């Protein structure tokens, strides 16, 4: 349906929407032409064959990462060095192309929309943290906190000022905006994920480049080795007592409970696990991409 | 005339990426052999067993273009010296793999990062490759006059910024530097690739890469001004260094995006060569000494 | 020395760019395919065949173009332990040839075939027939062809003949290094274009192969002892090295100067010197000795002249040259 | 270089010379018997005994005596791969031994064992623990070990010194040869009874090796830094080497100085000299690098200080030094 005949082999991200249509995002790493797409899957089930996309658009580079902008938009991390905006059009059809922004002077890595949904904060290679004006398709601010690449950013759940950033130069930094020195350091092995707590505003997790799943309180820590290699991803469950599932280089994927303890695993993948998606229609299904171009669907006991 | 590369870290079709930089006015291009994110397995399975091509084909450019061309950069996963392992060990691997990539296209030159302190097993890997099979390619030690450390905003509340003066702390990233090139032995084949930063540090820290064997400085776009009319420039500082780089004939490298958007990409270029045709024409002793710089005679 | 070395992108388009030696290894394969599959069972019979150091590409696509000539049905494996050749074959097996073809990183030593071949064809010889380690590599491949099996080249042979030149003799004479012995440069062989030069006798026939090796306890070591016969007053310098292969039945390729195949360059002669020349009057006899030795991690050639003088044993021991297993 | 080179009656003289290690492998072979045959066993329970690299007969000898004393029944094979060392087992087998030994002309690693192994018994160990090749040898016999089976020795560890010695620095400056690199002489360890120097910080462990090697997809290559507290003034000149094992249980065998084994002289320590002396101050940390590298031919060191001042890397590739597998 007007979109690309064939989709690139390293699936890079896998995001439900509130109705349940899932959203893919990939990256040829390899072979002549080094580009990406965006595709969207009405039928989850379909995913990842073209033929039966809702819609699929492709990118001029590699999808690093990407996140929904509420229900129509598509923000997403390049290579290139822009972060992009992208919409569905008013059919669903269609991926749109709102704006191009060439920012960041390295591969955009990580991308994450703030609790307003109005704003947004990426991360790159090249060191610098910025803060997006969605509308006004703008950085409203450029940060240099880090001495190394910038691994993750993870805007807080509910505080619109409140963000996570962590980074090969060993630091974690929690920032609220309205203070004068945004940014402030919590505390090893180097991070390389991170996940708000849905429900405790003052609680995050992180994975690190060892395996190890760790468990952090703000106003105060609890900690797995979970994975063999690197944690690439950390995504709660949405129950109300949440569920964690981590994501590795070791090409497994484990399902924890509120102590970090294993209730579920699964060797599914043949290549690298990239991203984890719950089901907003069946809290119980887990769906996870990878390098090897599967979409698994997970029954989670 | 200056000798200029375009340094990029997103290459989606080779062929397209060198005729927009030639079309620039670049001589050459720095660009990632195997993308900077397609990070490989070695040792454990399934993983280690990824099928497919492992990078895009030598097929996808003429054996002079390669020679000429395209300087190799080191994928930014590689961590010979991380404290994990098995990253260690991925690591040796995957940086054989890269340079041998590299001397199996012919290329001129290769860039590797010095960006942290300890880079032993780095050096290791390199003195290894460098006495293993038949190959003479350069390798560019990516290296910046002021650790990112030491430049960051302050900006974190817990962790400020010293503001009391560290002189040999000041020039730390040269240390990094002299370590790296005493465990290779002075090979000849190991050159500094400068990167010039926003803010330049005291003299004494700068006048540290003197006798230095510079073969390239980095230029990245977000360090030079704006000018009345939009074009980029640099500040008169900025321009000492550039004139000193042109006395050793440096290679410039330009990183990073065009953050002069309403103009075009080549004003970088244009500003480089009104610099370099704005400098003192040779006097006659400049002029017969032309081309005997550095080198070596017996006393008659 | 492409066994020991990966050979540079460059150095294989060198190879590529003579097409009269992959119109003859097509046609080798093309008459193979022919002999081994009646024109009833075309449809039926399905050949599978090996390419043994498949390079970037040429042998797979020789390969390709002989089962389309024939009217054969082929099922083919690219095998190639140069991992930087290997990304070539594996572009191309993406964009061009498909599931046809089956590309093995790996070598031919240690691979673990699925299945048994029909054909195994391989390009791994050197101006000197022998020197770049076909016998090895071929003998370590040979437990995965099948009983009636046919390797492509099915025999090789490598030729001597005396020469005189002062010209290369200093040639030789200038490639003393430092931090090595002062004579090692004449206990090596060079690839070279003989130009002044003088060939003093007719080429003889050294050491012959064949493929596959029948023998039990198979031995690639080899003593030969040559009688060259000299009408002309002279001095001698080396030994000029060539060779014959018989790819298939009457297709074969030659380097040999009296039956070069014409318009082929893939291979310029070999040069064995010897360390101090030596005086020959007319009528005598030059006699050479070559051996072909190994143990277990290098193969390498040593040399002497018994006839009209003798000369020192070059190279004992591999001291000066080696070729990696 | 034992695995390499064939060594001469009169060195494998000096090993037997030394009766403390004997009587240590003739203990840890007794404790062994009696954990794994209990006295209702006795006349049952036959132990497959196998000596790997058994020289000229003490292992033989000393597994012998050790089944008399535990009172257990054994079936021993002595497996050498130096045919001049065999003359002498086999002599030992016909005239003393007899059918209870089996005398086995054989690498370990290539010998097909007609049954499995109880315990295997080895002294492969040089004076820096792995420098002879114990671990790539002994994970080539460990397919003929049973499940359950024992190494002796079960563990070795080596350790490094920092050491002061100018002495010894013009010691190696004069092993300065003809037709080789100029400094090659100080990248590689020597054999030594260090006398006139200065031990500048205590030993510290270096490389491990645990037999049988349990982990999947096995590698004897290792990285190791080690940081040496100095607490004078000094001149750097090289690190000693030394090394500790673990034949069973309690029972070891050491050269480390402060753990030495009394009366045993089978090992003197090794020296890793450094091209040029470093200067270091009291209070000054020595930081040292250890590599221990390897391909399908050879093993080798490679080593470098990085502080208080960086040196060169020592042996790259192991251009100056290399063990032969
Ligand atoms: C066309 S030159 C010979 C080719 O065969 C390859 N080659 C040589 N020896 C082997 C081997 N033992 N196994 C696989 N490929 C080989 C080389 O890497 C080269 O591409
Ligand atoms: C007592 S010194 C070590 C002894 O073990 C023998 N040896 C070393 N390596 C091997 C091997 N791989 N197979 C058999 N014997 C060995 C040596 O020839 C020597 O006699």
């Amino acid at each position: 349906p007007n979109a690309p005949a064939c989709m690139e082999r390293q699936l890079e991200a896998a995001r439900y929407r509130s109705d349940g249509a899932l959203l893919l995002g990939a990256s040829s790493l390899s072979g002549r032409c080094w580009a990406g797409s965006l595709w969207l899957f009405k039928d989850p089930c379909a995913a990842p064959n073209e033929g039966f996309c809702s819609a699929g658009v492709q990118t001029e580079a590699g999808v690093a990462d990407l996140t929904w902008v509420g229900e129509r938009g598509i923000l997403v991390a390049s290579d290139s060095g822009a972060v992009e905006l992208w919409e569905l059009d008013e059919n669903e059809t269609l991926i749109v192309s709102k704006f191009c922004k060439y920012e960041h002077d390295d591969i955009v890595s990580t991308v994450s929309v703030l609790s307003s949904g109005t704003q947004a904060v990426s991360g790159s290679k090249d060191i610098c943290i910025k803060v997006w004006d969605l509308a006004q398709q703008v950085v409203l601010s450029s940060y240099r906190a880090h001495a190394a690449q910038v691994t993750c950013v993870a805007a807080s759940p509910h505080k619109d000022s409140v963000f996570l950033s962590c980074s090969e130069d060993n630091r974690i930094l929690l920032w609220d905006t309205r203070c004068p020195k945004p940014a402030s350091q919590i505390g090893g092995y180097l991070p390389t994920s991170l996940a708000w707590h849905p429900q405790q505003s003052e609680v995050f997790v992180f994975g690190d480049e060892n395996g190890t799943v760790s468990l952090v309180d703000t106003k105060s820590v609890l900690s797995s080795a979970v994975h063999s290699q690197c944690v690439t991803g950390l995504v709660f469950s949405p129950h109300s007592v949440p569920f964690l599932a981590s994501l590795s280089e070791d090409c497994s994927l484990a399902v924890l409970d509120s102590s970090l303890s294993e209730l579920f695993r699964s060797q599914a993948h043949r290549d690298f696990v990239r991203d984890a998606t719950w089901s907003p229609l069946n809290h119980s299904l887990l769906t996870t991409v990878g390098w090897d171009h599967q979409v698994v669907h997970h029954v989670v006991p | 005339r200056v000798s200029s590369g375009r340094d990029l870290n997103c290459v989606p079709e080779i062929a397209d990426t060198l005729g927009a930089v030639a079309k620039q006015g670049f001589d050459f291009l720095c660009m990632p052999v195997f993308h900077p994110r397609f990070k490989r397995e070695f040792i454990q399975e399934p993983a280690k067993n990824r099928p497919g091509p492992q990078t895009r084909s030598d097929l996808l450019l003429s054996g002079r273009d390669w020679n000429t061309l395209i300087v190799g950069k080191l994928s930014p996963w590689i961590r010979p010296d991380s404290k994990v392992e098995k990253i260690r060990r991925n690591s040796e691997a995957a940086m054989l793999q890269e340079l041998n990539f590299g001397a199996y296209l012919g290329l001129p030159a290769f860039l590797l990062p010095l960006n942290q302190e300890d880079n032993t097993n780095l050096a290791r890997v390199l003195t290894n490759h460098i006495h293993t099979g038949h190959h003479s390619s350069m390798f560019w030690m990516r290296v910046p006059l002021v650790a990112p450390e030491d430049l960051r905003d302050d900006i974190i509340e817990n962790a400020p910024t010293t503001h009391t003066e560290e002189y040999s702390g000041e020039e730390k990233t040269w240390m990094w530097w002299h370590n790296f090139r005493t465990l290779c032995d002075y090979s000849k084949r190991i050159a500094v690739a400068l990167e010039i930063g926003a803010d330049l540090p005291s003299n004494h820290v700068i006048d540290r890469w003197l006798g230095e064997p510079i073969k390239a400085a980095i230029l990245p776009t977000s360090i030079f001004l704006t000018n009345k009319k939009g074009f980029p420039v640099l500040s008169k500082m900025h321009q000492r260094l550039i004139f000193r780089l042109l006395k050793l004939e440096v290679q410039f490298i330009i990183t990073g995006t065009n953050h002069h958007s309403e103009k075009e990409f080549c004003s970088y270029l244009q500003y480089l060569e009104y610099l370099s045709q704005n400098r003192p024409p040779p006097n006659a002793y400049e002029l017969f000494a032309k081309g005997y710089e550095d080198y070596l005679q017996s006393p008659l | 020395q492409p066994l020991m070395d990966n050979l540079e992108s460059q150095t294989y388009e060198v190879f590529e760019k003579d097409p009269i030696k992959y119109s003859q290894y097509q046609q080798a394969i093309y008459k193979c395919l022919l002999d081994r599959v009646p024109e009833e069972e075309k449809d039926t019979n399905v050949q599978v065949l090996m390419v043994l150091g498949a390079g970037r590409g040429p042998l797979v696509n020789a390969s390709l173009r002989a089962a389309k000539q024939a009217d054969r049905r082929i099922k083919l494996y690219a095998v190639e332990k140069n991992p930087n050749a290997v990304v070539t074959l594996e572009n191309w097996q993406f964009e061009e040839w498909g599931s046809q073809v089956t590309v093995v990183s790996s070598d031919m030593r240690e691979w673990v075939a699925p299945e048994k071949a029909d054909i195994i064809v391989s390009e791994l010889l050197g101006s000197f027939a022998d020197n770049e380690l076909s016998p090895e590599c071929l003998d370590g491949a040979q437990h995965f062809l099948k009983d009636d099996g046919v390797s492509i080249p099915g025999e090789y042979t490598s030729f001597l003949a005396p020469i005189s030149s002062s010209k290369l003799y200093n040639e030789v004479r200038a490639c003393r290094e430092k931090d090595r012995d002062p004579e090692a440069q004449f206990e090596m062989p060079y690839v070279v274009r003989l130009h002044n030069f003088h060939q003093l006798s007719a080429p003889q026939p050294c050491f012959t192969f064949s493929h596959p090796n029948r023998d039990p306890m198979i031995d690639n070591n080899r003593y030969c002892t040559l009688e060259f016969p000299v009408e002309v007053n002279t001095v001698l310098h080396g030994f000029a090295g060539y060779f014959e292969t018989v790819l298939y039945q009457d297709i074969t390729l030659s380097i040999r100067p009296e039956t070069h195949s014409p318009g082929m360059f893939s291979w310029f002669p070999i040069l064995f010197p010897i360390k101090q020349p030596i005086t020959v009057r007319e009528g005598q006899t030059i006699c050479v000795r070559f051996w072909r030795c190994s143990n277990s991690k290098k193969v390498w050639y040593e040399w002497a002249v018994t006839a009209p003088v003798c000369s020192a044993i070059h190279n004992p021991t591999g001291r000066s040259y080696t070729i990696g297993l």
